[PDB]
């Protein structure tokens, strides 16, 4: 059960996504998007990678979603059956994949997935004084300097971009 | 043993956060030349349990909600996220001891807005409305100084790890490096807790909520205000660590977040509120490119001094 | 240049020392002599091992222990 | 392979039908196409921590940030859309049929 | 395809160094001094051959050269050692810093006694060489005979014959 | 928009599809497409209009989707080859993926259902920028990653691009939506010779660059969107009824004009690969789009329609539009074809 | 596993004040209320300025999430490339905030 | 100071990884002896 727990975490993940994809009202679908962020943050911060799910919750939660939020509380007028319909139907998809995998150690949707947990594909070695994840993105000022131009670039242009098509003018 | 630990620092905090109340409320007396509480308690000391007392049995105000479940969920977001932002926080030793303990308080920090947007949207009121986008957009605007002049801090750290921060300062305050950063910080960490001369929600959000829910949203934003405080303390101010005495440290940051907590008090008894524009002109027009500058003058300065901190 | 620079000074003192700090983070490391040392001491930080050399026969300059003469020295590092 | 990327892709597929079968709202369509963006997030870290790729753990926050960029320019044409009609009503956006 | 080889469990028995991180690192420098010789030509094996299989007996020698490194220690000096990886062992970080009286007196009880010099900043972390008698290994990565590749352009270009050929075009 | 805001965004859009061109690695590519959407939102809403607005949000969306399903074909690809050149993919699933994405991208059939839309909702200019230069990216992708597009799928997208844009353009009066059926029909004329010689595919793109910038550049000259609105043309610039004349003869693919030259060297290197059929139906289902060219050509160049009073007036004002590389465009446009082994300085 | 327990603890304790805060004085057997703000009825009007402070906020937040790996890339050997990347960052942030402010875009939220 | 005080600390950081470097020869041989122990008491319980 806990060998499991990040598969555990990424069904909770695709329900999550169900939660959101049958759209009740975007401030729902805000609500489950927020709690799909934290768990799939949860699973990266189960692989090692803890300042990737420190941006989940920084950038795509505290910061972006706060924007999905805000503009949408901007937005429909403050007071379904293919909404429920269509989540039970995501919802009993996804139990029939995890029963298949779980009772057959192998499914094939498009492609093979094994039925074991997702500790054994790790590694056995240790890192030393460093993260591998930290410090391949610390390289993104030395090694990373083409794309640091053209991210740059693009979000200067993403102001500029924003300025021009919200003036009206 | 470990549950034990975890409710040795959550329920301290509810503690210290019931009597910071009082504190305030004396020490905005004193400063008002009158007194604050001294009849409830012997001195005033039960003054916020007899609150507490009246506000949990005063009738729920009862409001027509818009989502039932956001109107719930925005006081447990709230008092959990004001919860989660002690654990890693390092005197000397963390609950949480972590790697990433600052990029983890920034990012729980930012969690912080969605409880007053939910709260904002689940109340029929429109002007409920109006105020919490108004607070929204005032607290993620003040994060933006949070985080950079956070990262132009950790420079001199070397990491994200908290526990460093103290390593760090062994030899001097990081105050005497870092004042500009230092006051710049102490103003914007004022204006993310709606506290004054920032408290626009008090100057003519949760306002359809029971004296109850109304009391954890309260309570969940005092929590960040002395947390913020030994936040700075530690970030600052640190105090000297001797391994063998782990008190030394805990009694030294503990007197400072205190005089701190009390300069937030302090404050604001002194000054009148900001119009919401003056306070977004000094965020986008003052403290940003201050901000920016610094944020340039701490990446480059390591290099050229030759001084920059550790990795590990 | 004189004038403009008191009236900006004057009128806007916080931008004034926005540029002037950034322009002192650009133009200063060029400029100082320590810069150079923070190189070297970040390429003086051992992350990985020093995974030694099979010696050949002709390898005047490597040394067989640590504690030989021959090799990179950091005295600099310990007197600066 | 691994049994997370099934779920995963699954969570990508599902924000993508969520996607491609509007019901009213842009809202919640960008709703469906962050949610597609968060899967691919998620994927292509559990990749990069899995097979140690050191230079790649900077590529999913770029692909965070240009499409983070990317929602901002989209909530800016609902908003656009939404000076006009008072609604992001997707119903709404049918000028273009002549 | 085939079967991998493991040695049997015979192969893998060694007296083991038992003794704890902070024992390790309080001793560590002292260690890399003296230890030096065969734990360089059993990492110069374990990089050469990228196989752990073939750096057994080169790891039992580590194994051998550095119990007598802690005998020699308890031979002489057992009480300034404990004393110093007692203060090294209190620390969460396991802070050299904390711990330079013990040190101190542990490293003028082992440069009296043994004649050991610590080693200075910058020294354990030089590339050194390495003499060894085993051969250098030819196919370290087991790579098979790599495909013969596409031949090169070469000789005089002359003009194309007759123009383009393009159904009537003449040039 | 300021002028230099239109300098620095144009430049960003030159900039994006450049990116995708000389770029090694997938994350460059969906880069590159990111900033090109990205910087051209505003040529689309240039006029500030509801159906400006509409039509980049239309276009958002579709490519938004497009490039989701890009980075979902790269991830599979570091899956199952773990790196990111730019070449052949290693997977059926993420070629098919990345396949549908550039198909989205371009508007081929059936993704083509956005391109008559957001061509009707935005300016000419932009409209230009959307037919031409928003083919080259996508296109040099598909030059990319041909030894792993699958034939099957390549050649349906091509078929039922060049049937669906040829029965578009039969019921349009907007000229707008008739560039856009007409570059629908043109593109599944691009992939279709794509996994048999792209060196065909890139003659036929800039031919098609070519005429479409002729067309374009005539329709901004004479500032008509409409066929009737077309037609007042001879009243007041007769020589450019004769421009619009060469020009839809030459897009129809009739000799001896210059667009006959793609189509028949499609044709050219799809009977050495034994395809007898395919290039036919192709051949024959082009006079559709021949068909409508005739219609503009009789409303315009061939026939006199009934203008009003009002043109006396604009008889006394000479055209002071920049009419740039018109003339340039209008000779390479139908004056071509002697000059069609020039194609191997593209091999 | 630590932090689970935590997270579950303070979610826990929260969850069980906003229980006692919502249900310990709906005990109270008071009285029924019959019949339980500035605008009347009218629709929110929607304000284009904050929008424009949270998509501000949102790409300066993406800029930000390029500048947050400064203090492990102040730890590199390539220092002069960290060093000119590193302030065109921040220099590029500046002209962003720069472009805010002279095209009118910080205004009556300054 | 805090001049002074990072070049100390980095100082105390090498000497640190220094003294990893001086045990890594063990650790090594210890871990090897470990995943080969491991791999054939996994081989001889598949061959029973
Ligand atoms: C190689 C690739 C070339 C790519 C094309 C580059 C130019 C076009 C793009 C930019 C543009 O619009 O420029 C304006 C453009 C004129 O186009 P227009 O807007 O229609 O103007 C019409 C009249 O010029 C209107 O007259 P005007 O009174 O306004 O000005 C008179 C003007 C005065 O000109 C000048 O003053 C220019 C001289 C100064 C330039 C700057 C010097 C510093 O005279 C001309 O420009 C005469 C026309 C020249 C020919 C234009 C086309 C050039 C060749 C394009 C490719 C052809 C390929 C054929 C292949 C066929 C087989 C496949 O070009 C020029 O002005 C410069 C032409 C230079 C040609 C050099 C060719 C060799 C280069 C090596
Ligand atoms: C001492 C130092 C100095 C030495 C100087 C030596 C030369 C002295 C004389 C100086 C002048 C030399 C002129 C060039 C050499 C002769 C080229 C030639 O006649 O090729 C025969 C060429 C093939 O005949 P051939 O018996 O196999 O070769 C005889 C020579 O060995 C041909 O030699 P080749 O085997 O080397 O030819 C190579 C190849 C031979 O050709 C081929 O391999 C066959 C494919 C050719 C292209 C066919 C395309 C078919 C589809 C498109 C149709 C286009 C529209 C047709 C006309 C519409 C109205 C303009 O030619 C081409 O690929 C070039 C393309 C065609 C252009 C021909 C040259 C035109 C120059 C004047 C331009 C003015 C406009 C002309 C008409 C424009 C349309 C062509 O004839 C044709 O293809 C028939 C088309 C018309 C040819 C143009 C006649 C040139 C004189 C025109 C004067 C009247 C202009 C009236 C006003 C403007 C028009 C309204
Ligand atoms: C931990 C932080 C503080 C928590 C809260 C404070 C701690 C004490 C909590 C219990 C206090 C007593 C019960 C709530 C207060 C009731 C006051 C009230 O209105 O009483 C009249 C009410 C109703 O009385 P009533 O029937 O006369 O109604 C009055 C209204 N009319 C006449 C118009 C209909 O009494 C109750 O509801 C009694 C509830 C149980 C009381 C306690 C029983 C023993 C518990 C041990
Ligand atoms: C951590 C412990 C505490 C830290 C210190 C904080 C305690 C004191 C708190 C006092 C009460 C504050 C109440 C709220 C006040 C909010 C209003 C306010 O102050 O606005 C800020 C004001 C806003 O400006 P303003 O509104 O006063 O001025 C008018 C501005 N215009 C013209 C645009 C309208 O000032 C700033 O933004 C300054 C921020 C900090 C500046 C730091 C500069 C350091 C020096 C740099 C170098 C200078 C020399 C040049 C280069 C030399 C190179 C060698
Ligand atoms: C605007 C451009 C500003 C940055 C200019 C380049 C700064 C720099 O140091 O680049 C060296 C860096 C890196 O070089 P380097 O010196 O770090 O190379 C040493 C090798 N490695 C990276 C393995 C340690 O970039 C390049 O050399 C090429 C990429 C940028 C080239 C210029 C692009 C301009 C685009 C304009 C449009
Ligand atoms: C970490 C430390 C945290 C500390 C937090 C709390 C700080 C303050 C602590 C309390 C200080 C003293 C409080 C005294 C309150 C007044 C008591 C009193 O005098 O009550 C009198 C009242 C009537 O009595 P009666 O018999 O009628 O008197 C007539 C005499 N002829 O009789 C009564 O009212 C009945 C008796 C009531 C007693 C209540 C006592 C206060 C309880 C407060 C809660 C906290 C307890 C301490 C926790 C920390 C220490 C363990
Ligand atoms: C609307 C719903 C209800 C709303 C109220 C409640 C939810 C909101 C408030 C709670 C937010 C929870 C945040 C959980 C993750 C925080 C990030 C994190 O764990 O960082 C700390 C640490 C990284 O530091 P590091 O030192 O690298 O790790 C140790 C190894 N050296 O990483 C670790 O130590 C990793 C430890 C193992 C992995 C832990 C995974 C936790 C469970 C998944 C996420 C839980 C929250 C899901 C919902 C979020 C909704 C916003
Ligand atoms: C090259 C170094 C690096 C430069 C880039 C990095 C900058 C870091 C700081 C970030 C700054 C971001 C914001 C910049 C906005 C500039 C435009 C501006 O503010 O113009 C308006 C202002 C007058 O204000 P106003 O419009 O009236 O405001 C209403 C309230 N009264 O107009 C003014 O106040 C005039 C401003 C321009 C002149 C400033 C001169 C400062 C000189 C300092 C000494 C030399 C420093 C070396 C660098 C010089 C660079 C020019
Ligand atoms: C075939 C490919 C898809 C396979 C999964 C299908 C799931 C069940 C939904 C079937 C369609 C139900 C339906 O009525 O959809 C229409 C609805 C939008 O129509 P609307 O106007 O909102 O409602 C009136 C109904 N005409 O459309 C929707 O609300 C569609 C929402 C789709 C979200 C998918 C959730 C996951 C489904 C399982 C995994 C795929
Ligand atoms: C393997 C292939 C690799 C790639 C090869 C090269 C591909 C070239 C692709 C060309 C794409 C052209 C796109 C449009 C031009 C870009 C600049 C632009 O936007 O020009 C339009 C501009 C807008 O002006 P505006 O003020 O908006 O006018 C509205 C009316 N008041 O101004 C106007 O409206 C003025 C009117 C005339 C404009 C004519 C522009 C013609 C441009 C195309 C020339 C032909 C292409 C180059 C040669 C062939 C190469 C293949
Ligand atoms: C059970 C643990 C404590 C629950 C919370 C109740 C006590 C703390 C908040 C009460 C309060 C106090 C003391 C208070 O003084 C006050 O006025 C400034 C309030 O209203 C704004 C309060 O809400």
């Amino acid at each position: 059960m806990m060998t499991y727990i990040v598969f555990i975490l990424s069904i909770i993940f695709v329900m999550g996504f169900v939660g959101f994809s049958s759209k009740p009202s975007p401030i729902y679908g805000g609500l489950g998007l927020i709690v799909s962020g934290g768990v799939g943050c949860g699973i990266v911060l189960n692989f090692g990678g803890s300042f990737l799910g420190l941006m989940v919750f920084l950038i795509y939660l505290g910061g972006m979603m706060v924007v999905f939020g805000y503009t949408t509380a901007m937005a429909t007028e403050q007071y379904n059956k293919v909404v429920l319909g269509t989540f039970i139907t995501g919802l009993l998809m996804e139990f029939l994949m995890v029963y298949y995998v779980l009772k057959d150690k192998e499914v094939e949707i498009v492609f093979k997935f094994n039925g074991m947990g997702d500790w054994v594909i790790y590694d056995t070695g240790d890192s030393g004084f460093f993260s591998e994840e930290a410090m391949g993105i610390a390289a993104l000022y030395s090694y990373g300097t083409w794309l640091v131009i053209v991210t740059g670039w693009s979000l200067l242009i993403g102001v500029v971009v924003i300025m021009e098509i919200t003036r009206g003018n | 043993m470990f549950m034990i630990n975890v409710l040795t620092l959550i329920i301290p905090i509810l503690l210290a956060v019931a009597f910071l109340t009082l504190v305030e409320r004396k020490v905005l007396g004193y400063m008002q030349f009158r007194k604050g509480p001294n009849v409830v308690g012997p001195y005033g000391l039960l003054q916020p349990i007899a609150d507490a007392i009246k506000l949990f049995i005063k009738e729920p105000l009862r409001p027509a909600t818009s989502s039932i479940s956001m109107f719930i969920l925005a006081p447990i977001l709230a008092l959990t996220l004001a919860l989660t932002m002690w654990i890693p926080l390092p005197m000397p030793y963390p609950l949480i001891n972590m790697n990433l303990g600052v990029l983890f308080m920034l990012a729980m920090s930012s969690l912080a807005v969605y409880s007053i947007l939910w709260s904002g949207w689940a109340s029929n009121s429109k002007y409920a409305l109006i105020g919490a986008l108004r607070a929204v957009a005032q607290t993620i605007s003040y994060e933006v100084t949070l985080a950079i002049i956070l990262l132009s801090v950790l420079l001199m750290n070397g990491s994200f790890t908290l526990s460093t921060l103290i390593i760090t300062q062994e030899q001097v305050w990081l105050i005497f490096p870092a004042w500009p950063l230092a006051m710049m910080w102490f103003i914007s960490t004022l204006a993310e807790t709606n506290r004054a001369p920032f408290d626009l929600t008090e100057g003519e959000f949760n306002v359809e909520y029971a004296a109850g829910p109304f009391a954890l949203f309260f309570m969940a934003e005092y929590a960040n205000i002395i947390m913020m405080n030994i936040f700075t303390t530690t970030l600052f101010l640190g105090a000297f660590h001797n391994p063998y005495m782990p008190e030394l440290y805990t009694i030294n940051f503990t007197i400072k977040s205190l005089l701190l907590s009390i300069t937030f008090l302090w404050i604001r008894a002194s000054y009148p509120r900001f119009r919401y524009d003056q306070l977004m002109h000094l965020l986008w027009k003052n403290f940003l490119p201050l901000t920016l500058a610094l944020c340039m003058w701490h990446v480059s300065l390591p290099i050229l001094l030759s001084s920059i901190p550790p990795q590990t | 240049v004189a004038a403009f620079l008191k009236n900006v000074w004057a009128k806007e003192p916080v931008l004034v020392a926005s540029f002037a700090i950034a322009g002192l983070a650009v133009i200063l490391p060029t400029l100082s002599p320590y810069t150079k040392y923070s190189l070297m001491i970040n390429r003086a930080t051992p992350y990985n091992y020093p995974v030694p050399l099979r010696d050949d026969g002709n390898m005047p300059d490597v040394p067989s222990h640590p504690q030989d003469p021959q090799g990179p020295s950091l005295e600099w590092l310990k007197r600066l | 392979m691994s049994l997370v990327y099934m779920n995963i892709m699954m969570a990508f597929t599902v924000s993508l039908t969520g996607l491609l079968m509007y019901r009213s709202h842009l809202m919640s369509s960008l709703l469906c196409l962050e949610g597609m963006m968060l899967s691919l997030f998620i994927l292509a870290t559990l990749m990069i921590l899995n097979s140690h790729f050191t230079l790649a753990s900077m590529m999913p926050i770029i692909l965070l940030v240009f499409a983070a960029c990317e929602a901002a320019l989209g909530l800016s044409l609902l908003v656009m859309v939404s000076n006009t009609y008072g609604t992001d009503y997707v119903q709404n956006l049918n000028l273009l049929q002549c | 395809p085939g079967i991998v080889e493991l040695p049997s469990l015979e192969d893998l028995k060694v007296q083991e160094v038992k003794v704890s991180s902070s024992v390790l690192k309080a001793a560590a420098h002292h260690y890399g001094a003296q230890c030096d010789k065969p734990n360089k030509e059993f990492m110069l094996c374990r990089w050469e051959e990228k196989d752990p299989r073939r750096c057994l007996e080169e790891g039992k020698l580590v194994n051998q050269c550095a119990l007598e490194f802690f005998r020699q220690i308890k031979r002489h000096c057992a009480e300034p050692f404990t004393e110093y990886w007692t203060c090294i062992d209190y620390s969460g970080l396991q802070l050299f810093r904390r711990c330079r009286k013990e040190q101190a007196q542990f490293d003028k009880c082992v440069l009296d006694k043994l004649g050991w010099v610590r080693p200075d900043l910058g020294e354990l972390s030089k590339v050194t060489k390495v003499k060894t008698d085993r051969p250098l290994p030819e196919n370290p990565y087991h790579s098979r005979a790599r495909p013969e590749p596409n031949p090169e352009v070469e000789g005089d270009l002359k003009p194309a014959r007759h123009g383009s050929r393009l159904f009537f075009w003449t040039m | 928009m300021n002028p230099i805001i239109l300098i620095i965004i144009l430049m960003t859009v030159m900039l994006g599809t450049i990116i995708v061109m000389i770029s090694t690695h997938w994350l460059l590519i969906w880069i590159g497409f990111e900033m090109n959407m990205l910087a051209i939102i505003p040529i689309m809403m240039k006029k500030h209009n509801p159906r400006a607005t509409e039509a980049s949000t239309k276009y958002f969306l579709t490519q938004s989707t497009a490039s989701m399903l890009l980075m979902m074909a790269i991830i599979i690809n570091l899956m199952f080859s773990g790196q990111w050149t730019v070449m052949k993919l290693f997977n059926p699933m993420a070629s098919m993926l990345m396949t549908m994405a550039l198909a989205m991208k371009l508007g081929m059939a059936p993704f083509h259902f956005w391109v008559p839309e957001v061509t009707q909702g935005i300016p000419l200019s932009s409209g230009l920028i959307l037919l031409t230069w928003q083919k080259l990216a996508p296109m040099s992708v598909l030059y990319q990653i041909l030894p792993s597009i699958n034939l099957d799928l390549i050649l349906t997208l091509s078929i039922l691009s060049i049937t669906i844009g040829g029965w578009g353009g039969l019921n349009q009066t907007q000229l707008r939506k008739i560039m856009a059926y007409s570059s629908i029909a043109h593109m599944g004329w691009m992939t279709a010779v794509l996994l048999y010689n792209p060196t065909m595919t890139l003659l036929n793109l800039i031919i098609y660059i070519i005429m479409t910038s002729t067309m374009f550049t005539l329709f901004m000259a004479n500032s008509t969107t409409t066929t009737l609105s077309l037609s007042h043309t001879w009243n007041k610039a007769p020589i450019m009824t004769i421009l619009v004349l060469i020009t839809l003869l030459s897009m129809g693919g009739l000799p001896p004009l210059s667009g006959f030259m793609p189509k028949w060297m499609i044709i050219q290197e799809m009977t050495k690969n034994d395809s007898i059929i395919l290039p036919t139906l192709m051949a024959i289902t082009a006079l559709l789009n021949l068909y409508f060219y005739m219609r503009l050509t009789y409303s315009t160049a061939l026939t006199m329609f009934p203008s009003t009073n009002n043109m006396k007036m604009k008889w006394q004002f000479p055209t002071t539009k920049r009419m740039t590389l018109l003339p340039t465009m209008t000779v390479l446009s139908t004056m071509l074809l002697p000059l069609t082994p020039i194609l191997s300085i593209l091999e | 596993m630590n932090l689970m327990i935590t997270l579950l603890t303070n979610f826990t304790l929260a969850t069980l004040l906003v229980t006692i805060a919502f249900w310990l004085p709906q005990l109270n057997v008071y009285s029924e209320k019959t019949s339980p703000d500035p605008m009347g009825s009218a629709r929110l009007p929607f304000s284009m300025k904050f929008f424009l402070v949270a998509i501000t906020f949102l790409l300066f937040d993406l800029e930000i999430a390029l500048l947050l790996p400064l203090p492990w890339a102040s730890q590199t050997t390539n220092l002069n490339t960290m060093l000119t990347m590193a302030l065109l960052l921040i220099f590029l942030l500046a002209v962003s905030l720069a472009y805010e402010w002279t095209q009118k875009g910080l205004e009556w939220t300054e | 100071s805090m001049m002074r005080w990072n070049r100390e600390r980095r100082r105390l950081q090498i000497e640190d990884f220094e003294a990893r470097i001086a045990l890594m020869p063990l650790l090594q041989a210890e871990k090897d002896r470990r995943v080969l122990q491991m791999l054939r008491e996994n081989l001889e319980e598949e061959a029973t």
